[PDB]
């Protein structure tokens, strides 16, 4: 899971 | 009923030291907050960003505050107010160390306020918190949800006993011949700052590459912590301005290319502005003919374009804006004894960058008390760097040196220091101050140059002269060019800026700021090789002026007294 | 041909001291100016106001500067520049003491610049000029003609030998077990600030009520001086917005009420914004349909409305914004030893307000020199309070503590100090610093809590733990509610904010800021009784963590040395 | 291939000292830059101007920074940071000395940023760099191409052994009884600043005239250097607003003249505003009737007009705005002992200008360390001048004294100092501080007056009282008027402002600021003669209050101790 | 006499 | 030669 900007 | 949903990444024995990253207990109202521990040094780092853009922004407003609390070391402050006040030197440098590699990783086009603060809470007197602060800020930023393409890792690398040593402690640094701090992403080293005992490009580059390999574990840990604990990514798409670029390109493109082939300053301009005002008219201007794109936003896209072209013109042929080949260094003239009554003085000119540097000698009274957490100590090499606005033909506010001026002085301080004589052979305090009187690309290497000269002119027995140069890189998918002694405006036109300084035996300081992925260690190997050609050249132009120290110190001044007659009086007394 | 038309109110033997108020000689160009004398201490106070409103004001721009001139005490300043410079601690606190009760007395809706300065000209080494400064500023303000619904009187009250003593002198304060400063109108006490040796609510309230009775003579004197000497009242009517309020009420009123009955954060919002955007459309928006009222001025009136409703919802049922009963305190967790190397450390969390507090111990070198007019003296309890913006999820400028931060540190300093051990039983200097890492209502009681904990954690033999709570009141014509541990945004929604701190034996500090008339001593009696329930509760949650001091001081650090081994070495030496 | 096209004007033995002006080596990116040497003192001066006007300018934004580098004298700074920081007293005064005579020489109507910086690089311990800084800034300005109608020359003049001595050295100033610094164009003296041992108007005027003759060689040298090295003159024509002035004149002209003949404050206004709003309507307002001139730009031209008229009304009849004759001084009242516990105190009122001045006495601890390049020294006469905004019925920021406040204190310091008793006859340090409580023309002579009074009130044995007055001149082609004790708003309505202070035996300080050519030495002779009448008058009004020093110092305070009893205890001890 | 805001 | 504002 977990979705953001560090990819 | 449990408050605080703590999440930890504890695992990471990181080169024989435990690094814990904690989140969810502290500072829950910040976008990201991380209590980070390495050995027994602790900092808290937090990251906050505005959820909208101030009207008419411009640029990306990032600010970074590293700050030490003296309770971190069990002491009360020494000031008359016994509270910590304005940043110290160490606190400014560190804020700059964190800012430098974060700033470019934020998504292009994002312009909301972002603030990062890093507060030192405990200091174990061994592990520096400055590296921890970097890791911590990175961590807090990934967790925050800001459009930040990190994390960054960071590491110090020493050179002891003929080997790289990772994150050496304060006692280990005493026996190290390099102080290399690097910061990078998983893909790319992004920043290097160093002070070195005359060690070769291969060994220094080795250290960079080492830091890059060894910082990977922290990056992995930050992603692990992010994956369990990050907030919702802030949505932000940038503008497919990407489209009308193609447009205006094919149009004014051939125009702009031959525009740059014109020499004669003026005219050259002339042609460019024509090209702009042109494609401006029937393009993006909108009104009279929709549509359109908001004009003057079409300007932004143009600049991008002339930049791409300037960049291409460089890669085909090795020709620059001012007519130099990528290897050419600007004409140089260095001159000493310009202020005969001052202890030692130099004027150094490279092209349009110029520095007046004067050296004063003093005694024990003149050393600077610096009370660091880690211990209180006296400092006898001082270098103050002053960048007045008249140097770029501008007006601005005077007094009170900024982040930039503190940092340059620092980068020259690190270049010159490895080469001072020892306290035993020369018991003086040395204050150099440097006034940049013209600036157009590397005023801070100018001050390194000026400073060799001024010190030899003062009779400081430097073990070897030092010279520095500032370099840029244009990198494309089909080739790259390294630029020697960059012009100030080429500065914003490359993918990588670095400065190298050293002696005829090896480096003394390497500073790098990289804006994008893809600089291979093969490409740095070259870059450092062309710089070596440059600094040797520059050193050669400097020897025309002084070559070796004077044997004695200036008439004025001291030893102590300015008279040998008063010294002999005292001695006999 | 007489210059200067002086008018005096001399009469007022004021509790056995002569108070003169003079006007018309000095500072004739100010709106109001008063030379005020009490015994032989003299200050000049002046009041100036702009005769029109800056475009797009917002809020009411009042500023207050109290300042001491060292010639007032026959001395030259000690600084290297021998001129007075930035405000001292005492000068900041005092400016804040005058500002607090003036600010609400200015007519609602008035938003011209107003400045009050109070300059200490002579100090008799007995009568404090801070109370005189308050009276003086009040006087200058009534005389000026500004829309100020004063005057205020003010008084210090001590507790010596089992009796209230009015305006005790510097020598009298040495033997007093309370330091109570109050300020009020004829109708209402408006402000209280105090430091107390564990004395009961009844006795502290007695003191407030006393000050209120005894300050009446000054209020009477100011009116007497005003009646002979005031300038033309500045005309200023506020806006009978009073009308379309009734309008939008009946409309979105029932809507807003059940809107608040929705729980689930989000949605709750949602409903509110709907209600706004609604009555906005067909109301005040004007265009499309006149008319109208300038929209977004209709917003202001709305906020007023939801506030009235939130206020009503509270009084019917005891239910709040976050779902608590008016008596409920937010969940708490306190934790010590969080920075093991620091002399003593605590984390304290109440709801969304959090403070990291660490305590350091030092010796004679570490006491702070404060040179006051009244005498120069050393200070060994220091408390520095730091309110970074990340604590409210915001960005802002760092370094340099403001009026607000100086004042909070102060209000915790006064809470904790009555309970330190004596110099004879514990010869250390104690610096506490406190970093508010989350803030949502009372960060300054948090620091009182954290500070007990940190000090016991450091082994400071506090004679008793102390805890504090921050309280609000909703007052209407048909009833009132006292709120326990207020949320930060409830703060602007009550008629009275106070904080109470103390031990299990009685109070230690009471601070109050009242916005309107009608708080009866009956109503304060309750308010303080509910607070007592709260602080006892909070103290109970704190004992779960520490309970009593540790017996010894931290490993690091001192006594002196950090080693007992180095102490014995010295002793034997 | 020669970098640096240096141009020098070396010739100028300037009163037995060599003055070199160098340009083209240093600071090539500035508009004008001059390395200037006189003997062995060296400063660099640079001048930069914006090539366009910020939108909505207003006024002419000039800034001047003189700054000393301590390396100029072979020393490191004494501060804890060992870098130079905020301007010292000497650096502020000097920046003000350069600014004063440049500011009016810039073409009327020019409003681009202009900055001048002057940096002291070497100090020979004999020739002051402040005069060199002035000459240097002048030089850099002519060379820059800015619309500056210079150059200015400048010179110090001493009075030793009954003769003028040009640019006396630091050792020569020790034996001089005048310290006169003048600055002027070829046509006109533009500025004078001085401290004098009670010498007559004829001798002081002699010195001015001398400086004016002797500075011509530098002006000639600057023109010589300009002619070989200046940049293209910046084009800037001002506005032939000259035209519609004639227009609105003939119109509202007779109206405005009799408008001023009305007395009764109010009404008088009234009439003026009528006249404005009038010619405004059918004139410059444009819309409704073109055209037109942008109204409110027609306001500017009006003000010019009422000014010309006020100026004419004065020359015909000797009647002013407030009803005085050009010779009349405002009513005065001086009063001592106003703060009985302070060492000495005075209130001084002249018209609407008022100063509270209090004097404190202290010992060796209380002298101010000033470390100048030229040598480090202790200072025992201190005068601090405070101009709070309430004095003009305004609000503004408090703390931190500006250029203006430093400079006034200075101008009073120079007035009073020649008259202090000697260290041998009176070993005290004297700090005077002065609070201007009302200001309407010469608050700084008020502080001179107040300061005599306060010092005699403290028992300082001044050898003679001193008084000062501030004067203006209206100069036309057919006549001139000298104004006695000018009102603050007359200040911007004259061609020349000066202040004279002294004793009953002669001058002590003369300060002048001239805005235009044509003040003949004949006209100054008068001006100084009318001032003499005024200061004698003012001194007479002051003797009504004190006349002579008290014989003893105040009860509090010192000698040392405040008790004679403690002194005798010590002595016997 | 005297008419203003303190009442 | 040389043409500007100082005249």
């Amino acid at each position: 899971p977990r979705r953001g900007w560090w990819r | 009923q449990d408050p605080m949903f703590d999440i930890k990444r504890k695992t990471i024995e990181w080169g024989g030291k435990t690094l814990v990253l904690e989140t969810g207990r502290i500072a829950r109202q910040a976008d990201g907050a991380v209590l980070a521990t390495m050995g027994e040094t602790v900092v808290l780092a937090t990251a906050v960003f505005a959820k909208s853009q101030k009207p008419g922004q411009d640029f990306f407003p990032l600010t970074v505050n590293y700050q030490e609390k003296t309770f971190a070391a069990g002491k009360i402050p020494g000031g008359f107010f016994k509270r910590e006040g304005r940043p110290s030197e160490k606190e400014t440098l560190v804020s700059r160390l964190i800012d430098r590699p974060i700033r470019p990783l934020f998504v292009k086009g994002f312009k909301n306020e972002v603030q990062v603060v890093v507060t030192v809470l405990q200091h174990d007197l061994e592990n520096d918190p400055d590296i921890l602060g970097m890791v911590a800020a990175s961590a807090a930023l990934c967790l925050s949800g800001a459009p930040f393409m990190g994390p960054i890792g960071a590491a110090r690398v020493g050179w002891v006993d003929g080997a790289y040593v990772l994150n050496p402690t304060l006692d280990e640094m005493k026996e190290s011949k390099m102080d290399l701090v690097v910061a990078g992403t998983a893909d790319a080293v992004m920043m290097v700052e160093s002070e070195i005992q005359e060690l070769s490009e291969e060994i220094v580059l080795g250290g960079v590459n080492f830091a890059h390999q060894q910082m990977q574990a922290v990056i992995d840990a930050i992603i692990d912590l992010a994956e369990h604990a990050a907030k919702e990514p802030f949505a932000f798409e940038p503008e497919d301005t990407d489209a009308i670029k193609a447009k205006m390109k094919d149009l004014v493109g051939a125009d702009i290319a031959a525009a740059y082939k014109i020499q004669k300053k003026q005219d050259r301009y002339e042609a460019v502005g024509a090209a702009k005002k042109k494609a401006i008219a029937a393009l993006g201007l909108s009104d009279e003919n929709p549509t359109g794109y908001d004009p003057l936003k079409l300007g932004a896209i143009f600049k991008e374009l002339e930049a791409d072209v300037v960049r291409r013109g460089i890669l085909d042929t090795g020709l620059r804006i001012d007519g130099r080949d990528v290897k050419t260094v600007r004409p140089i003239l260095g001159e000493v004894g310009i202020l005969p009554r001052t202890h030692g003085s130099a004027l150094f000119t490279r092209g349009e960058t110029q520095a007046i540097v004067v050296a004063t000698l003093g005694t024990g009274d003149d050393e600077q008390f610096i009370d660091a957490l880690e211990g209180t100590y006296k400092e006898s090499f001082l270098l103050h760097y002053n960048f007045p606005p008249y140097s770029v033909g501008e007006t601005g506010r005077m007094g009170s040196p900024g982040r930039r001026e503190i940092g340059h002085g620092k980068l020259a301080w690190r270049a010159l220091r490895p080469m001072l004589p020892t306290k035993e052979d020369f018991p003086y305090t040395i204050r150099l101050v440097s006034e940049i009187t013209e600036s157009n690309g590397s005023s801070s290497m100018a001050t390194v140059c000026g400073s060799s000269l001024a010190m030899m002119d003062a009779g400081v027995p430097l073990v070897r002269p030092v010279s520095g140069i500032a370099m840029g890189l244009i990198l494309e998918q089909d080739g790259f060019a390294v630029l020697s002694d960059i012009l100030g405006d080429e500065d914003h036109l490359g993918d990588m800026d670095f400065k190298v300084a050293g002696t005829s035996e090896g480096l003394t300081s390497l500073q790098m700021d990289i804006k994008i992925a893809g600089i291979t260690p093969a490409i740095m190997e070259q870059a450092l090789a062309q710089a070596k050609e440059g600094r040797a050249h520059i050193l050669g132009e400097m020897n025309k002026a002084m070559d070796a120290p004077r044997a004695d110190v200036g008439d004025f001044a001291p030893k102590s007294a300015s008279d040998g007659a008063k010294i002999k009086a005292a001695i006999d007394w």
